[PDB]
């Protein structure tokens, strides 16, 4: 992998999370958006797994 | 042989009809001050009225001449003497040309700038690869500083980086051609708005993209069967004629202008066997940017990392 | 039945059971990333009637119309917006018709509806009855129009004209869009066209009665809609007045100027634990090092700031009235440190909305030491009413290029207002790229 931004990003997040699904709880404070990791700088499938619920 | 000496030293040139005095001549025993702010068709006619000028016994100055994308209308010019020269000893000078894309075609146009140096400023599309090759080719490499050929304002706008679009397949026909190129995508595919393909008749393999503006432009997008290779059919062809064809990717511009390279093919020369609107030009660029930024904001907002 | 805080629903349709009791959502609603397409109209919610912030839907698979799920959704107030939008419907892979057949006003903000590859019946809605500033609505990427196949009652729905398209208007194949007769003037109306109370929104249970309003035009209190907040009570966010003791009892607020605020404005201080009053420099700062301003939501983070001790990037592509709204969120900023940068901000004709700005401290310059830097902006015909400003850039230097409408006299006039005199080069403030298309 290198960088992902559009439909590719949500599709590979769904693929890696699968049925466990996504985490959410509104902050409030933030580090940086998922795009500033996986699109602009460098993506990692070890990080995409951390937006999943588990 | 025919000389072009004139009662003015500085033959300013504001129009095609101002060059008339030069029509059919070679050696201009003076200096020039080109100031062609606006016009059209001019290159096809200056190449008649002054496309034989071969030697200039002085400086050349080129100022505010936004009307022309290239100097290649000086088809024949082999030599600048600089026997008369500007303050700061500039004997070639190119200033504030809002749209100057290239100088002469350094693949076969030789030249020399004998007795002086040169200055470039504010020409925003004339990127340095076109002019360092002039320092190399026109006998002037060591004569001037890189404040004279400044890095910052000159060439800022132009996309002078060049990923290459390899032609994956080609198909001649009795009256048609079909060509294909690989699945090029920038680092973030939404930057790619479409491809544009340029084609023209080119009986001799010396042609360049910056002909007078002469090319015919056609557009095609990345296919919806995203696995398949891009490609196009062109029907505007004729028997046995040879065409140049080349493809240029049309891409967004952003703060990533330093990184949205765009792409260009090499020119491929192929012989047959024996419209847009200028508003949607920009409006779909806006539409794709104003979509892309919202989709980024949406992904930044929706996702938050687990414990 | 007032649910809260704002609800986010994701992963599986089983989360939607958390709406069973909601008549009002005092917050946003998200319904997104339901990949599974697992179920259908076992889930339906008669109760849901008002959403005080935006509604967001995204990538909800298997939903075929939104009016199976949310009938009776008479009003979306939009008290906070997503980007500029009180409703968003994005890449809804199967959404056929927008539904919402009983929706009758959207108070704040636009709507964005796009990439919904199968969505139709976006033509047949007369948004001018439901929304104003409809110039902002962005409905571009949906199903192409010839494929849309939009037909409905009569084609018994009233004809209407917008953009000279005089035609029937409707939400779905089954049911019309219907709107009040001008007998009501501004006011709402029932089914069978009985005119509603003046302090009523969307619809009413019965004509002209305090208890009959299903949603309210200003503020709801004690089961009745009212025009204004009663004495000894205080506005909570958006849409209701509340007891002071309630205002003290919510926990993860202060009464100021009659509002139960989350925090007391700049120049005022909370006198201890107080909540019944607050008495006469919100130095707000980093999350990212900079802040970038694409949208009105980007500015909302500043609404209480007045010193912004972080770098600022302005980036505003397009919006029809945000040239004013940003006077609220940003106009109170008096000092910016770091740098100010402004690029591609083609929506701006001026900076005048930064009405209180006074210093650009130059704390964290751009590459090349630029503390103020203005590039590529189309329009931006004028910076400021210079004749009475002060704006000194304490350190670092100005830069200006590609401002096609900015006359350089306005930039050279900055050095009489600003400093930046012996601190520049003519590579920075060039006479060439500025104002060449000016008038
Ligand atoms: C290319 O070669 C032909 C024949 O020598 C000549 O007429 C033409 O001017 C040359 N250059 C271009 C740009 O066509
Ligand atoms: C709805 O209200 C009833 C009665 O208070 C309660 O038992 C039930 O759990 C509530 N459900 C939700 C989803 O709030
Ligand atoms: C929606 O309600 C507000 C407040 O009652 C009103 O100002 C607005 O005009 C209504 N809708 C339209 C389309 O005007
Ligand atoms: C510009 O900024 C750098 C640090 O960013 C500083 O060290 C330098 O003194 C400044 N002045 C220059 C480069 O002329």
């Amino acid at each position: 992998s290198e960088t992902l931004c559009g439909g590719e990003l949500v599709d590979t997040l769904q693929f890696v999370c699968g049925d466990r699904g996504f985490y959410f709880s509104r902050p409030a404070r933030r580090s940086r958006g998922i795009v500033e990791e996986c699109c602009f700088r460098s993506c990692d499938l070890a990080l995409l797994e951390t937006y999943c619920a588990t | 042989p025919k000389v072009c000496e004139e009662e003015k030293k500085t033959k300013t040139i504001d129009s095609v009809t101002s060059a008339q005095m030069l029509q059919g001549c070679t050696i201009f025993k003076g200096n020039l001050l080109i100031n062609i702010r606006r016009g059209n068709n001019i290159a096809s006619e200056l190449e008649n009225f002054m496309g034989l000028i071969e030697v200039v016994t002085g400086y050349v100055k080129i100022r505010h001449s936004h009307a022309l994308v290239s100097l290649s209308f000086l088809k024949n010019l082999r030599l600048i003497l600089g026997e008369e020269q500007l303050e700061g000893n500039y004997s070639f000078y190119v200033l504030d040309n809002q749209n100057l894309q290239q100088l002469w075609d350094w693949d076969h146009r030789n030249l020399t700038i004998k007795a002086g140096k040169m200055y470039f400023a504010f020409n925003p599309k004339l990127c340095v690869s076109e002019i360092y090759r002039m320092e190399e080719v026109t006998g002037t490499k060591g004569r001037q500083s890189k404040g004279d050929i400044n890095t910052r304002n000159n060439g800022e706008r132009a996309s002078c980086e060049s990923d290459v679009l390899h032609f994956t397949s080609t198909t001649t026909s009795k009256n048609r051609i079909i060509i294909t190129w690989h699945r090029y995508r920038p680092p973030d595919y939404r930057d790619l708005i479409s491809f544009t393909v340029y084609y023209k008749e080119a009986p001799f393999k010396n042609v360049t993209e910056y002909d007078g503006q002469s090319w015919n432009m056609v557009d095609v997008d990345l296919p919806p069967n995203k696995d398949v290779e891009p490609g196009i059919l062109l029907h505007g062809l004729k028997p046995w004629t040879q065409y140049a064809v080349y493809v240029k990717a049309v891409t967004l511009t952003m703060v990533e202008n330093d990184h949205i390279r765009g792409a260009k093919s090499e020119i491929l020369y192929i012989r047959t066997n024996a419209p847009k609107t200028e508003a949607e030009k920009q409006a779909e660029k806006e539409e794709a940017e104003y979509r892309k930024v919202f989709e980024n904001f949406l992904h930044n907002s929706i996702f938050v990392p687990r414990p």
